[PDB]
């Protein structure tokens, strides 16, 4: 199960 | 024995036309169980091991949604990094991310990781305590400060210690007939003359699982590396692995030489001899 | 950074002529991911080779397994052809029963 919250560099 | 769940993500920019090529795979230990390929028609996360097919439509819809979000995050990232590193739009570039978790023999959280690369080099990585970041250069320092401010690490740790371990636990159980089964290496030795006076002894380990293994040659009970050869461990294609190691010896003296095999599936290391 | 692929050609099972088997070409250690891999029978391309899903090792180098079914004979020659940006020339590795 992958996450879940995505944030960019 | 510990177990791991890892997810591997590769995005490659396509400067000539369109969105980046994006490929995601998920693993438990050395067993791939899911994939996503942007070039494929389904645009779905897809099963790659039988025991994950247990999951229902809602699992696949959820994974598909998240992995698609992942692809876009990486697309954005390729743009941002081009900017950081002052690159033209002419060149194709690569972002890789790997993250995941380990459980120990107590089936509890053991460790977590989250690592990011640009063009095949370290960029930024979560540290082992999952609260801070290792930034490789000054561009990564920007990312580090941005991520500290938004406390991404706290959110990741929550994933790595909760959801991640919980689902590794679930997979380990559902797939126990394979995932929790060790395949001891099937070993043998071959022998052939290279001359009237020399011969090559090759120690084979086949069909073993997991990949971790050590083959060592000894002469009269001491490690020998000289005049030996070897191959890196390789997938057989059926979910198991292969390795061999060879020494060249004076013929008639084969009995001095032993091959020693260490593997998880072997209670005690194995000693092979010619005869 | 560019890394060149290392290459292994081998059988999934002990090679016996007359017996169906699988021919493997394992490419690893390479960067970037773009790579062309063909399996050849007597110098000529086997038409539907499959490959694994692209993944990478901890040093971020990529690896792929290419494979197809085949039945060894004693006269037949098998090889693997690899082209990468690192390679001036497409590299060909012949299959040897004993690796």
């Amino acid at each position: 199960c992958v996450n879940g919250s995505c944030f960019t560099v | 024995g510990s177990h791991s769940m890892r997810y591997f993500f590769t995005s490659v920019s396509r400067p000539g036309r369109g969105e980046p090529r994006f490929i995601a795979v998920g693993y438990v230990d050395d067993t791939q169980f899911v994939r996503f390929d942007s070039d494929a028609a389904s645009q779905r996360m897809e099963p790659r091991a039988p025991w994950i097919e247990q999951e229902g439509p809602e699992y696949w819809d959820g994974e598909t949604r998240k992995v698609k979000a992942h692809s876009q995050t990486h697309r954005v990232d390729l743009g941002t990094l081009r900017g950081y590193y002052n690159q033209s739009e002419a060149g194709s570039h690569t972002v890789q991310r790997m993250y995941g978790c380990d459980v120990g023999s107590d089936w509890r959280f053991l460790r977590g990781y989250h690592q990011y690369a640009y063009d095949g080099k370290d960029y930024i990585a979560l540290k082992e305590d999952l609260r801070s970041w290792t930034a490789a250069d000054m561009a990564a320092q920007t990312t580090k400060h941005k991520w500290e401010a938004a406390h991404v690490a706290e959110q990741l740790r929550a994933y790595l210690e909760g959801t991640c371990v919980e689902w590794l636990r679930r997979y380990l159980e559902n797939g126990k007939e394979t995932l929790q089964r060790t395949d001891a290496p099937k070993t043998h030795m071959t022998h052939h003359a290279v001359s009237d006076h020399e011969a090559t002894l090759r120690c084979w380990a086949l069909s073993f699982y997991p990949a971790e293994i050590t083959l060592t040659w000894q002469r009269d009970g001491e490690d020998q590396t000289q005049d030996t050869e070897l191959v890196e461990t390789r997938p057989a294609g059926d979910g198991t692995f292969q390795k061999w190691v060879a020494v060249v010896v004076p013929s008639g003296q084969e009995q001095r030489y032993t091959c020693h095999v260490q593997h998880e599936g072997l209670p005690k290391p194995l000693t092979l001899r010619w005869e | 950074i560019q890394r060149t692929p290392k290459i292994q050609v081998y059988s999934r099972h002990p090679a016996e002529n007359g017996k169906s088997n699988f021919l493997n070409c394992y490419v690893s250690g390479f960067h970037p991911s773009d790579i062309e891999v063909d399996l050849l029978k007597n110098g000529e391309r086997i038409e539907k080779v499959e490959h694994s899903d692209l993944s990478f090792s901890k040093d971020w180098s990529f690896y792929l397994l290419y494979y197809t079914e085949f039945t060894p004979t004693e006269k037949d020659e098998y090889a693997c052809r690899v082209n990468h940006v690192t390679l001036s020339q497409p590299k060909i590795v012949k299959w040897d029963r004993d690796m």
